[PDB]
């Protein structure tokens, strides 16, 4: 599907193969005018036309470089705009997958498809057809001139030729299957190299260099790499020495010298093999090294349509508050594999739920339903009595706010990170936020202040981290709020004190609370035990336990 | 180049010799057969043609000798390029475990990331796309220069006054974009760090509604990047004609003193003819070297990169060994003082651990905690002070020995992208199946087997993200325990976990059958029963510590801390 999603440069690509041909045409014209000048000078013709002539030659061979330089220039601004514009549509497209599609493929698939297979794609709209151009234009336009100039020692030139087809032929052969097979080593050694840089401590602790799965794939893949460019390599090179210039004029001269000698050709019948027979060699080889260009750009545009083609997380066009209401729910992460099963609960405004279960029950992916990262597989998520799948990325995520049970960062200031719902909030917000989160002093302590950067190995603790994505929560302060797991890594004391913060700041807002800590979770309206992925009993706390099922194994457990 | 010559494997020296006796070969050739046309043209156009069978045959000679020593610089240049590929990319994988901690900045981290990343066939073929091209290029209208001087002494100096010109615009054309080329690097680098983290925090940025490319972090790295790919291409635009000047002007020299030898009588017009064609594979060069010249400045960034990760900081070691047979060691702290950066973490914190026995260290969130048991793992280093495994300093042992030590469950737990079963494996890769089992059912990932369609097989995302956190954080436990180090450290390992699975793995880490000196992380009362001894650690010194009983009946702050 390379052509769909490079149609839109249809135009510039006729355009550039038709200057190529008139650039060809004219970085040819040179030799002409300089097989004249010999023949010429052989006839001891005036000055004034071998001036002519030899000014001609050189002013062509510079309008040529000329313009071969600005045609490259002008494509080369086309492919990067292209490029830009592409990496912006799979930006787009990628905000707006579901985030399995993110949990299969890994952050180095996703990095080789924005970045490497856009970057593959230049040579195939940039040179190729340039290229493809300029080795049929050169060599037909030579061979007829020489042709027509002598038979008999242009038919010697088709044997480098055909030695030169043969093998770009079979170098093309051979090469075709580990060009497919390379995007997926790439995405394997990519994924490899940042697990390795990711899992450090692990690697640290847990066997080093020596037992790590980088080095094993490390070593797979150059021998990968081997196997596929020793054969290209050699190919390569061969095809280099059969369209040398050196190799031309030395064929030309084995053919034309035992003809000269002997009277059977006149010597300045040479000249134009000698001038214009070693032209034509280059511009052949450039397809040559070019037709694994071709085939990298064509498998990255397949792989980059693929994606941009891939089912999305659609709004609906069908079209009290606060509230959040699931409607017979279930969910599957892969086919044939539920993981919540019919579940049907209500969150209204000034009421605290708390979501309790055994690990691996359902909880957190019960949330990310709710923020639409999946959809529902039967039911249907209703926010303020509408859908969810009709609501906008924006309407539902300015409703709902969340707390992942994962507190990631994002490289920059604390304060950024804080405000990341909010990037244009005020210091005072932020500040405030902070210190509803109980992280303001630790960012005073901190050298930079507000300003300090969240970046690998300029870290925080576990504790403090969570405290900073609890804080970007406050801070967007939506009508129904999420907190996954919250103050998990938090002491009793901040534990408390943050609590607090949100039992003020929630007081009349829409809260789920999931809990491991029991405890924390008993002054909760409702409170809600998922087990196996359905909810097995609701109640409150004291109903719970005299009920005498799975909450009060769980307490009995925790004391 | 000499950074190239550098990153070399000492037992390939010899391969570099011949590779650059053989290149110098192959120019001296190729030049000698450009300018061996012109006594054959000179005796093809005589009376007597047959005069050119002989500089037809040494011209034959040549030819083939070129084929050659072409082919076998090929050869060693593609074993020099995976040579130098496998060494510096071994080199890489052996030294970043060792790296310092404090090295991996985002732009290190970058920076390593992309070094990785060089492995594939563009920097392999290094030699044979770049170096040999640009080394024939450079060298030959050197060579042709002077292998004109047999035909003509002050037409050998206009071709090498020609070269003068070539090597100067090769020098200047580097100038002209460096800080371009330097700018489209970083904001390229940018670009890649900023796509893994908008895939990496995918639901943290969905969620802030910072994921559409005009709102996203991504979006702006992807406006920079191509507004420096753009200045890159428009300050490329000098090089180019400065080399178009260069071979214009070599042009010019070269053949404005054949047309005056020629007038001049003192070069015949038939060698004259000959030396169009020789000025023509003359000026060859000057545009191939124009083509090179951009992928000269990208290897050099990249092996620049390499450079920086071969370079960074190895943590101090030593070749010290723990003697008994993995008897669970004392652990001592003596003095220690850490600080990251400027911001001290300990205070001169001073504690013996006996060995064998369970020790809980618990208190306020920042308090050091974490560090004290990277500092016991070696993972982090003292400033000052020592840590001591059986009064042995840690900075002292083998590299292998200090990790043999030491197994940790951390407090954020990293599963790698792959099976279940291959990520407990990584605690001890040549245990039996029964360890294996005992390790998944003291961790209580014999739940997630029944549970989980796949069993041990499941496959586990980047991370652990295709899992719960909780089931993670067993998978983790069921790593550590597995590894038959004699030293446990244990970092908030039921963060994630419900109370019965707490319980039950809290209960699985004191019965765990080999003796350890085991230090357990916690914030729940309930994670540290089987605790001999307590530590109280606030704001990078030890509080108070003792026995659970004594230091609740102390009504001191381990009593307020659970209050
Ligand atoms: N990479 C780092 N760079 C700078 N400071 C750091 C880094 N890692 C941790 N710190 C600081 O070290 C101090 C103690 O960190 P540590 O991880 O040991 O805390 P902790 O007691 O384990 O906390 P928690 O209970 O929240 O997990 C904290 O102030 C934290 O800000
Ligand atoms: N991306 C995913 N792909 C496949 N399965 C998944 C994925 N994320 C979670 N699961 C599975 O979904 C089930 C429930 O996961 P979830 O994270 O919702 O549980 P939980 O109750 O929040 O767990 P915990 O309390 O341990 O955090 C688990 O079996 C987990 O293996
Ligand atoms: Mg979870
Ligand atoms: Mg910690
Ligand atoms: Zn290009």
């Amino acid at each position: 599907a390379g052509s769909r999603l490079l149609a839109p440069l249809k135009k510039p690509l006729i355009v550039s193969g038709v200057l190529q041909a008139l650039i060809t045409l004219i970085e040819l014209a040179p030799f002409v005018l300089l097989v004249e000048l010999a023949r010429l000078l052989l006839g001891g013709a005036e000055a004034e036309r071998l001036w002519t002539l030899g000014l001609t030659a050189v002013s062509l061979i510079g309008l040529g470089a000329v313009l071969a330089a600005a045609m490259t220039l002008w494509l080369h601004r086309v492919d990067a705009r292209f490029a830009h514009e592409l990496r912006g549509r799979l930006l787009t497209k990628l905000s707006r997958l579901p985030l399995g599609w993110f949990t299969r493929r890994g952050s180095a698939s996703t990095k080789q498809l924005v970045q490497d297979d856009t970057l593959a794609l230049h040579y195939l709209i940039t040179h190729a057809i340039p290229d493809a151009v300029a080795a049929v234009v050169a060599p037909v336009a030579v061979l007829v001139y020489l042709f027509v100039a002598d038979w008999r020692v242009a038919l010697v030139l088709f044997i480098p030729v055909l030695v030169y087809l043969v093998l770009m032929s079979v170098m093309t052969i051979q090469s075709g299957s580990k060009i497919a097979q390379a995007p997926r080593w790439a995405e394997r050694m990519g994924g490899e190299a940042g697990a390795f840089l990711e899992g450090q401590p692990v690697i640290r602790i847990f066997g080093g260099a020596a037992a790590s799965r980088f080095r094993r794939r490390l070593d797979d893949y150059i021998d990968f790499l081997v196997s596929w460019q020793r054969p290209f390599v050699g190919k390569k090179t061969l095809m280099d020495l059969v369209t040398r210039p050196a190799t031309f004029l030395w064929i030309i001269l084995v053919a034309g010298v035992p003809l000269v000698v002997t009277g059977r050709m006149d010597p300045v019948n040479l000249l134009p093999f000698l001038l214009l027979g070693t032209t034509f060699g280059a511009r052949l080889l450039g397809i040559g090294y070019g037709l694994s260009g071709i085939q990298t750009g064509m498998l990255a545009a397949r792989r980059i349509q693929t994606v941009l083609d891939e089912p999305e997380l659609v709004v609906r066009d069908r079209t009290r508050p606060g509230t959040v209401e699931l409607d017979r729910v279930s969910f599957e992460y892969r086919p044939g594999v539920p993981v919540i099963r019919d579940v049907t609960l209500t969150l209204r405004p000034g009421t605290v739920t708390a979501l309790v279960g055994p690990s691996g029950s359902g909880k957190s992916t019960l949330a990310a339903l709710v923020a639409r990262f999946h959809d529902v597989t039967q039911g249907a998520i209703r926010v303020d009595g509408r859908d969810i799948r009709t609501l906008t990325a924006d309407e539902l995520y300015r409703r709902v706010g969340f707390v992942l049970q994962d507190a990631q960062l994002v490289h920059g200031s604390v304060a950024e990170n804080i405000a990341l719902a909010e990037p244009d909030a005020g210091l005072e917000r932020i500040r405030t936020a902070a210190r509803d989160a109980q992280i303001h002093d630790r960012i005073t302590r901190m050298p930079d202040g507000y300003d300090s950067v969240l970046g690998a190995g300029s870290a925080l603790s576990g504790g403090e981290r969570q405290r900073v994505t609890i804080a970007r929560a406050i801070l967007a302060d939506t009508p129904v709020l999420v907190l996954d797991q919250a103050t998990a890594f938090a002491d009793p004391e901040s534990e408390y004190l943050v609590q607090q913060a949100i039992n003020r700041l929630t007081r009349d807002r829409t809260v789920l609370v999931i809990a491991h800590r029991l405890h924390t979770i008993t002054h909760a309206d409702q409170i809600v035990v998922l087990d196996d992925g359905r909810i097995v009993e609701v109640g409150t706390h004291d109903e719970l336990l005299a009920a005498g099922g799975r909450y009060r194994g769980l307490w009995d457990s925790g004391r | 180049i000499r950074t190239l010559l550098r990153l070399v494997p000492a037992e390939k020296r010899g391969a570099v010799a011949g590779y650059a006796v053989l290149t110098l070969l192959s120019v001296l050739l190729r030049a000698v057969g450009a300018v061996l046309l012109i006594p054959l043209l000179a005796a093809l156009f005589s009376d007597t043609p047959s005069d050119a069978w002989l500089w037809l045959g040494w011209l034959t000679a040549v030819t083939l000798a070129g084929w050659v020593t072409d082919t076998n610089t090929a050869r060693l240049g593609f074993d020099l390029g995976f040579a130098v590929l496998s060494r510096t990319q071994h080199d890489m994988a052996d030294r970043l475990p060792n790296v310092a901690m404090s090295w991996f900045t985002p732009d290190n981290t970058a920076t390593a990331r992309q070094a990785i990343a060089a492995t594939g066939p563009e920097l392999a073929g290094l030699v044979v796309n770049l170096l040999t091209p640009l080394i024939g290029a450079a060298l030959l209208p050197a060579a042709i220069g002077v292998a004109l001087l047999f035909v003509s002494v002050p037409l050998g100096l206009a071709a090498l006054a020609g070269v003068a010109v070539l090597f100067g615009a090769l020098a200047l054309s580097g100038r002209l974009s460096r800080a371009a080329d330097k700018v489209a690097g970083e904001t390229n680098s940018a670009f890649t760090e900023r796509i893994i983290e908008f895939a990496r925090t995918q639901q943290a940025l969905r969620a802030a509604r910072r994921v559409e490319p005009a709102r996203s972090q991504v979006g702006s790295a992807l406006a920079a990047q191509h507004g420096a790919g753009l200045r890159l291409l428009t300050m490329q635009i000098p090089g180019q004609v400065l080399f178009s000047l260069a071979g214009q002007v070599a042009l010019i020299g070269f053949a404005g003193m054949a047309v005056w030898l020629t007038v001049r009588g003192q070069l015949g017009v038939p060698e004259a003819i000959a030396l169009i064609v020789v000025l023509v594979r003359y000026l060859e060069p000057f545009a191939a070297i124009a083509d090179l010249a951009p992928a000269l400045e990208t290897t050099r960034a990249t092996l620049n990169r390499i450079q920086a990760v071969l370079d960074a900081p190895t943590l101090p070691a030593g070749r010290r060994r723990l003697d008994r047979t993995g008897a669970a060691p004392s652990i001592e702290f003596d003095d220690v003082r850490f600080s990251y950066g400027d911001e001290v973490v300990l205070d001169g914190v001073s504690f013996t651990l006996r060995p064998g026995n369970t020790t809980a260290i618990v208190g306020p969130s920042g308090s050091g905690k974490t560090t004290i048991l990277s500092l016991i793992a070696g993972l982090q280093q003292p400033a000052s002070g020592r840590v001591l495994l059986d009064g042995v300093d840690v900075t002292t042992l083998d590299p292998e020995a200090r990790r043999a030590a030491v197994s940790v469950v951390f407090q954020h737990p990293y599963l790698f992208d792959g099976t279940l079963r291959d990520n407990v494996l990584v605690g001890d890769p040549e245990a039996d199946p029964d360890d294996v089992t005992a390790a998944m059912r003291l961790a209580r990932v014999d739940e997630l087997l029944d549970r989980l369609p796949d069993g041990d097989a499941t496959v586990v995302g980047e991370g652990g993200t295709a899992l719960s956190g909780g089931e993670r954080q067993r998978v983790s436990i069921a790593r550590a325990l597995l590894k038959p180090a004699p030293v446990l450290l244990v970092d908030q390992a039921t963060s994630a976990l419900d109370n019965a699975n707490e319980a039950a793995v809290v209960d699985a880490l004191t019965a765990d059958p080999r003796p350890r000196t085991r230090v357990i992380v916690a914030h729940r009362l309930a994670s540290i029963r089987h605790a001999d001894r307590v530590l109280f650690v606030e704001a990078g010194r030890v509080v108070e510590d003792g026995a659970i009983d004594e230091l609740l009946a102390a009504g001191g702050r381990f009593a307020q801390f659970w209050a």
